[PDB]
DNA sequence: GAAGCCACATCCTCTG
DNA sequence: CAGAGGATGTGGCTTC
């Protein structure tokens, strides 16, 4: 699905949780489905480095992020510094 | 405003315009007219028809009719028409008895709005 | 290939 | 100040 050719957020951003070596950014927090945000500037940096949008911001990128509630991808873990989650129960669907 | 003639020749509305984006804020709100004399109070719901999808979503759908001249607060157009496809909608107005007027070839409701486009 | 999609980019606004 | 959110252009990508 167009996910395949075309660069995403959610399939990028799990470019980075899964390499170890990019700990530098960003982490799993838990067992269950959480992310923790490590420099919340040099995150938006590279989406910039990949999307060629060298103006690229947190502000910005975090928007794109805050669509995917209502189209249930991802949720919020109210008041942490920086932390979300993703919903796969509903990716496969979203992929079904 | 300007208007635009209708399939019942007793009732006219606004020039709504050729091609526009999916959900906007229209460029011109839709007043819609009563030649003959209607109670100032009487209701007005909106209903986009197309051989496809006969029901598209529409929001501020219902309108009031005052001082002959209903208008639309802020309608907005949401279930998409398709490539070259334009809505039938149609206009009921709540009386005794209710008449409506069919309104061909609408307006074409697409993803994009045209812009200019593009340049590669 | 313009015409419909698409999934961000950008933006300026509130209100928790 | 972060975070949810309307509005509106943007660029890549399937469909006629």
């Amino acid at each position: 699905m167009p996910g395949s050719g075309q660069i995403q957020l959610w399939q990028f951003l799990l470019e980075l949780l899964s390499d170890s070596a990019n700990a530098s950014c960003i982490t799993w927090e838990g067992t269950n489905g959480e992310f923790k945000m490590t420099d919340p500037d040099e995150v938006a940096r590279r989406w910039g480095e990949r999307k060629s949008k060298p103006n690229m911001n947190y502000d910005k990128l975090s928007r794109a992020l805050r669509y995917y509630y209502d189209k249930n991808i991802m949720t919020k873990v109210h008041g942490k510094r920086y932390a979300y989650k993703f919903d796969f129960h509903g990716i496969a669907q979203a992929l079904q | 405003a300007e208007l635009v003639r209708t399939d019942s020749p007793n009732f006219l509305c606004s020039v709504l315009p050729s091609h526009w984006r999916c959900n906007k804020t229209l460029p011109v709100a839709f007043k819609v007219v009563a030649l003959g004399e209607v109670p100032d109070g009487t209701v007005v719901t909106v209903m986009a028809g197309n051989d496809e999808n006969y029901s598209a979503e529409l929001r501020n759908a219902s309108a009031v009719m005052k001082n002959q001249v209903a208008r639309f607060n802020d309608l907005r157009f949401v279930g998409r028409s398709g490539r070259g496809k334009s809505f039938t909608l149609t206009i009921t107005v709540f009386t005794n008895p209710p008449q409506v007027a069919t309104y061909h070839r609408a307006i074409k409701v697409t993803v994009d709005g045209p812009r200019e486009p593009r340049r590669h």
